[PDB]
């Protein structure tokens, strides 16, 4: 599937519902990263500075806050190709010296998809649109 | 036209992707996808939009055209429960299309298939039967009198 | 005036006061009840849409087209190219009718009373005055909206 | 008391949600660019602090992406006003991001605080400047812990 | 202009929007919140009544005095002698403060949005515009309100 | 309009649930066998279309299992009237199952439609023939797309 | 445990509650097949024609509709040995040329059991009766 | 992290909420042991006498009742070092001839933590306090 | 002092770990952790509690002291919405501390940091801002007039 | 008397009747309304806390300290060492005031009426009589509470 103009609009609205205003964001981020470290417990080591051992701490919750904010910036820019590439390159530099594998980007990809679906319901979740447009995002964070 | 429960489903699914609190960029993004698809099913119809600079679908003139087309579609949807007013609204839209030379009723059939194709990619739980029950009476009322 | 912040403000308050469904028609009826009360002479200009009976399907259709035109123009407030193109399109439709520009002043007053009366006390009247001038200037070309 | 109360926290999130666009950067970009235009027109030497993100070219893609990051950071902090434990951690991370930059002081935050106080009523309905600044200052107090005056 | 019929309309719509009891305090707070949101620089003109904190007893007392002046002026709209005597009295209190008359234009905009937002869609904005001119002319003497 | 409306969809699922047995085939079998008895007594050459499932022996285990499959397919379609996207896919799968069979045309479905219109009021309470047929025809329209008249 | 006359009655009533009238059937079927492809992702390939890659599509939802209908026919026939064997043989021919392993039939077996339990509650779920009577069903679909 | 006096108080109150009065105890115990046997199906064999094959049976539900009661006694004694060691030694003798590995005690440890969190919410669950104080409990049941 | 919504949060989180249905053992367990931490930040202040046998923090005399300290803190928290009564309550607590020789206002600052450190380890979703907004006016009102 | 079972019983019923928040102050006011009604002469003993007006912040503060003292003493009922130490502390505070021990009898009666009136019919009066004797004995040392 392709992340076309229609899929970008659908992903935008579905993200806004799942991400919400701010009340469910702590639960939203917790659901995502509990899935990440369950599927890949070995990834916890890269999060030593933000208490990856304990995702219930305020230190990691702020990290999950920043990660979701990064996704929100990308999703809000899916209809703005020029500015989206600039912000994706900024995320790339934030992960450059961390050795994040392409396997892990897909793990977080799947957790984000399970989290949005868990937030808005399998009844409306558009898996093809979400998979194609998160590929565009993660592929930009890995340089290419 | 269509039943109140069907119209209720169409109106709620339409406001989901189109309302007053939606920036015009996504308005003409949907318009460009709709008309680009119409020109792939009926390439003969692209010549009819020369007055609004269809040669450049990124221009202000053509963006404004798709905006007012989608606004007319929104106006028809939001009056599905007012059959008397919808009749007058569609009669006015028919006169605005019958006067245009080169328009065939088959072009509105192709537009119907474009809407039935694009909207599920945008709408959650798109109901094609409720939309057919309401859009098809709209399509015929706008194409009433077209060759 | 009508800077980018006021344009967003106007889009915000418009979407709220405009609503969905049949409330849209109630807003439009209120707008046009105010226009004809502010200037009873303006009613005779709309015999082509049966203004003699504002409940008729003919005038309800006119109401819907007008407030739909406001909606699409307000929605394009943030894109000059599309906005001016649509305002020119509306100008070419209103020009042949030889309308006194003073009625577009009356339209604005009625629009402010209807939007603000529906939106509540946080209605930003200076922003609506400035941004309605942009709309009326595009439709009439009259520099009384300068 | 001038403290950011629970009541003021609710009011700020209301003032913010009624202006925030959850799907398109058009409203975020407009508010941010308008804030920095106000900041630069009041603090001329501040533009040189953003040489890396093309501060002189407010409509560049580089400064558009910076503006989106600033508003995203403020949006995360306003939301985290409901969870001050996590907020304190996020405000520390923002502090070190503004540290080790000569020219970034507590005086520039007092200036951008004025910038928001002039931009927000133009775009926000039912704007409460009192409740807004009490919690905006609470947010900047954590962002300027280890900064010069 | 503000003829006798417009004065009756304004008195009627004011009395409805103004209300009883604590509704007046809430009405007054919205009016002055709109004034300071329409023109934030006008806030510094009210340091004498502690405009730094709008919920302070000093500023709430000023709010009560202002909407009390609006209420008593509007009530006397139909007696020229008493009305002009009070406008002259209000003029003598504001004149030595060197106020820019443009702020009385901003005040009018906030008054219209507050009364209209409270009264609803049938708010008569042209009537309030013309009759507020009479008030602002009486207080400032500036022919900008002529 | 003769369209199967949302209202008619609710009524059909009510007419169907008040007769459907969720645990025992006794009621499903009775309705199905009664429908095909009515179909065979009105279309004599139709029995030869079901030679594989012992159409002439309505009480055989082979035709009992076929009757259960037909009513299960109608039950899935009636339920999927609430989700027409999935319904359109299920009605296509049913269409190809009735394709490549000479003798299975659009005329046999109009006949079995009459069979249901005579069986259903005998077993269903509060039966609405108008609302029933409008959505039954909607269902058969998808089942007879690529069939002869 | 044995799928006796009493266990067949209990499974019937518990299935009717979980399967319901039609409103929760889409969620019921989704819960089952999300469990199947999670425990055995390799099974997705056999579902190429019905979009096994994306169980949110209308194409797969109709397939899940047919699978649940097949279970409903079998459960409704558990008290009718003769007719049940006929319908089980019909299901066997529908899977004959597909190479379905005995491991997979148990995977779907477990997903169906988790789905019914998730629908009616662990407080009432009869695991022995469900395991013994689904064995009777799957064993008939595999020929023997 | 250390199971200090403050962590013992927090674990006490959080356990009392999750364990409750008696209404949700059947669901609480089921959630725990469904997690245990899912992460380690091989552990079912040690529970032959109490129907470890079927945790829905009244026989296993009574076993889960006894296990939770044992945890309740330990948690209620976390502020009483002398009496806690006595009861922990009693639990040790109850598991002495069963060959329970240190890996399994951590599996049940994690299930209990997931069960309490599932009962009281990730929003309040104190992972560090629970991990440190359950270590004190399990380490006493293993002798040392 | 502090707002009603802030006070509501402080009162509910406090009753969570301290109420009438709580045995005194956990009462002085919290008291011992609080005062032990105070003596690690300001070791000079331990001498001020010699009259209540601070040499043995397991004694009945010192357990009773921490009990009445936490009871006074509980009394202040439960009157956060009665500003007139809280003023008199804190003025009485101030007189009970100003009369004690060797007490500096900095010692109450250290106690504030001890409470801000210990309470999150005991309270679910500890709100440090609501607690700061209410405890700091309490701390200053009790330390009002201290050197 | 006042065995360990009665001490737990008293702690139970106290926590229920004492409540949380502002109900605590209503309980305390009721307790002291009963004391002064049972013995009007006792009111003059509390002029140092402004008993002349039981609604004053001075007497409301006294009420809070007293019922807070009951709460902490009842909470220590199960630890003799801390209990007696705090009762001695309360004794050293009440001794210099030269109080007639008959008022501590009045206090108990009012406490039983307030707790039982708030707790309902399951109030264990024998347990409260026995365990209040332990409290009054610790504060007064008078063997009339033996
Ligand atoms: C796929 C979308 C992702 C987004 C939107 C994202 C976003 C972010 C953001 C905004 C930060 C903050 C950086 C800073 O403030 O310095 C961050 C940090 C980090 N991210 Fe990601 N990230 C993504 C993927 C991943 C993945 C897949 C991994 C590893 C498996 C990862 C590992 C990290 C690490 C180790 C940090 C450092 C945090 C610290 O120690 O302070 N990221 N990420
Ligand atoms: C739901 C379907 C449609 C709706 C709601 C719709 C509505 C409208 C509206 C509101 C306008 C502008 C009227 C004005 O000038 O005020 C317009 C213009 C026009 N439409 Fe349609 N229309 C639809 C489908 C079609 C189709 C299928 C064709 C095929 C050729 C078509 C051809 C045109 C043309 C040629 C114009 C004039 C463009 C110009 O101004 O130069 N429309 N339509
Ligand atoms: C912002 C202000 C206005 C907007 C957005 C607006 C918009 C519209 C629209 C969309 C139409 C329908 C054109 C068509 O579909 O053929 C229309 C028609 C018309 N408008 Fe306006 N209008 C505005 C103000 C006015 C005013 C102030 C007057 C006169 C005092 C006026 C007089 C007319 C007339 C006479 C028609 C044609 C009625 C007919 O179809 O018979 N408009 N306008
Ligand atoms: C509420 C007020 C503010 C917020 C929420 C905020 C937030 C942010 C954020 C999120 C970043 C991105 C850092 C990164 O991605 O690594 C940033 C960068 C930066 N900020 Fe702020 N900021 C605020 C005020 C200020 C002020 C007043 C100044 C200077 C007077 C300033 C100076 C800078 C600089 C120099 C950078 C780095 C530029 C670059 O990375 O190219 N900030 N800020
Ligand atoms: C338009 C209708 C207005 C009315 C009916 C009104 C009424 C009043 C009244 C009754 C007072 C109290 C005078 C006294 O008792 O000493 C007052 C004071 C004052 N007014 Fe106005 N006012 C109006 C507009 C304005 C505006 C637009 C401004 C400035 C932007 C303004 C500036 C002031 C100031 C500075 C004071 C002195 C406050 C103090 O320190 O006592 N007034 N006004
Ligand atoms: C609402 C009406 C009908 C429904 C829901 C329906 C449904 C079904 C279903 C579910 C099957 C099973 C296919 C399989 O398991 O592979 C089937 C088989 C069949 N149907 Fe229908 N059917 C309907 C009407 C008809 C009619 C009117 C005819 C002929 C006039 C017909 C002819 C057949 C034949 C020949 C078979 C195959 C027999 C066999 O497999 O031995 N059906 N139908
Ligand atoms: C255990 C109970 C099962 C039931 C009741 C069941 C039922 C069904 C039904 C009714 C169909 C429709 C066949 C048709 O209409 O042509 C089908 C198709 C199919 N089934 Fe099953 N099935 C079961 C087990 C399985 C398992 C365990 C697998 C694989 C792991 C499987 C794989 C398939 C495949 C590949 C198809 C073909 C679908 C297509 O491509 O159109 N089935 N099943
Ligand atoms: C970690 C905290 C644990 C607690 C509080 C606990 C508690 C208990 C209790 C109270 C009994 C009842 C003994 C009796 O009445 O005779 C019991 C039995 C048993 N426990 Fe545990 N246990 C724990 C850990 C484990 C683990 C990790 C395993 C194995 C992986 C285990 C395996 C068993 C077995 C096999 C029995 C025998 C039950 C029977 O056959 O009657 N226990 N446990
Ligand atoms: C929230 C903080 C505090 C509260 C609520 C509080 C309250 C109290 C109370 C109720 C008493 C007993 C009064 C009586 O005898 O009836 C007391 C005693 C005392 N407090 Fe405080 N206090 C606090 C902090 C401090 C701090 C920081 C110090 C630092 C030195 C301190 C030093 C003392 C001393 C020396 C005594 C007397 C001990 C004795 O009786 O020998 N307190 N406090
Ligand atoms: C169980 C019974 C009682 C308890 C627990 C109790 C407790 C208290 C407490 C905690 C104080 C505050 C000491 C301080 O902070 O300085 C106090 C003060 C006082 N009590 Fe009692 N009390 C009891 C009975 C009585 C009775 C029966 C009387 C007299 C008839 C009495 C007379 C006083 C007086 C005069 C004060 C001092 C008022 C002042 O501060 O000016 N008490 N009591
Ligand atoms: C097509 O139009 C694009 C949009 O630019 C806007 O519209 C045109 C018509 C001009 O008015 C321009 O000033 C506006 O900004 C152009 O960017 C693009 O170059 C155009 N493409 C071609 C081939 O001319
Ligand atoms: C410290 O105090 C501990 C507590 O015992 C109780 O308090 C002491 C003061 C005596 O009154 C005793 O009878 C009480 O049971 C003692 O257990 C401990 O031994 C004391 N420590 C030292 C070093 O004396
Ligand atoms: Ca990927
Ligand atoms: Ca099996
Ligand atoms: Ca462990």
């Amino acid at each position: 599937s392709e992340c076309g103009p229609l899929q970008r609009l659908k992903v935008k609205r579905q993200w806004a519902e799942a991400y919400g205003s701010g009340n469910g964001r702590e639960e939203f981020g917790h659901f995502i990263w509990a899935n990440v470290f369950k599927v890949a417990p070995s990834a916890r080591d890269m999060f030593k500075r933000v208490r990856g051992d304990n995702i219930y701490t305020p230190a990691f919750r702020a990290h999950a806050t920043r990660v979701l904010g990064g996704l929100d910036m990308c999703v809000a820019l899916l209809d703005d190709e020029s500015v989206l590439n600039t912000q994706l390159a900024h995320l790339a530099s934030q992960h450059s010296s961390r050795g994040v594998s392409a396997e892990q980007y897909n793990v977080v990809e799947h957790a984000v998809m399970m989290g949005v679906e868990h937030e808005i319901g399998q009844n409306v979740f558009d898996k093809d649109a979400w998979q194609a447009c998160l590929d565009v995002i993660t592929s930009g964070i890995q340089g290419n | 036209f269509c039943s109140e429960a069907d119209a209720t489903i169409v109106i709620k699914q339409w406001n989901q992707i189109y309302n007053a609190g939606i920036g015009a960029k996504s308005r003409w993004t949907m318009g460009n996808e709709i008309f680009s698809s119409l020109f792939k099913l009926k390439p003969e119809s692209e010549v009819l939009f020369n007055n609004v600079n269809v040669a450049n679908m990124s221009s202000g003139a053509f963006h404004a055209h798709t905006v007012r087309v989608l606004s007319g579609l929104d106006m028809g949807i939001n009056y599905l429960n007012d059959a008397g007013t919808l009749t007058s609204l569609t009669a006015h839209l028919a006169a605005q299309h019958v006067a245009r030379t080169g328009l065939k009723a088959v072009y509105f059939d192709a537009m119907g298939k474009v809407l039935m194709t694009v909207l599920p990619s945008l709408i959650d739980n798109f109901n094609p039967d409720a939309w057919r029950n309401c859009l098809l009476p709209l399509k015929n009322a706008i194409a009433k009198g077209l060759p | 005036d009508c800077n980018i912040l006021q344009r967003l403000k106007v889009k915000m308050q418009w979407a709220k006061a405009y609503g969905f469904g049949t409330e849209r028609a109630k807003f439009g009826n209120s707008l046009w009840t105010s226009i004809f009360n502010y200037a009873p002479d303006a009613r005779d200009l709309f015999k082509s849409v049966k203004s003699e009976d504002m409940r008729s399907p003919q005038f309800k259709a006119h109401i819907a087209r007008v407030i739909g035109g406001l909606d699409r123009v307000i929605s394009m407030f943030d894109n000059e190219d599309a906005l001016n193109a649509d305002l020119e399109h509306l100008k070419s439709q209103h020009d042949p009718r030889g309308l006194d520009a003073l009625n577009f002043v009356v339209f604005g007053k009625a629009l402010f009373a209807t939007v603000g009366g529906q939106f509540g006390v946080c209605f930003d009247l200076p922003a609506w005055e400035s941004c309605y001038k942009v709309i009326a200037m595009g439709i009439t070309g009259n520099d009384m909206f300068s | 008391s001038n403290s950011c109360t629970t009541e003021d926290r609710r009011e700020m999130q209301l003032m913010w949600a009624n202006v925030w666009s959850a799907q398109f950067t058009g409203r975020r970009l407009a508010i941010a660019q308008a804030v920095f235009k106000d900041l630069f027109a009041h603090v001329p030497d501040a533009v040189g602090l953003f040489d890396r993100v093309h501060g002189t070219e407010i409509d560049s893609s580089e400064f558009k992406a910076h503006c989106i990051r600033v508003v995203n950071g403020l949006d995360s902090a306003i939301g985290l006003l409901s969870d001050p434990s996590t907020l304190n951690e996020q405000l520390s991370h923002l502090a070190t991001q503004h540290q080790e930059r000569a020219g970034v002081t507590k005086g520039g935050f007092s200036a951008i605080a004025q910038s928001f106080l002039r931009v927000m009523p133009q775009v926000a309905s039912c704007f409460n400047p009192d409740a807004w600044s009490r919690c905006f200052n609470r947010i900047t107090n954590g962002m300027t812990e280890g900064l010069a005056e």
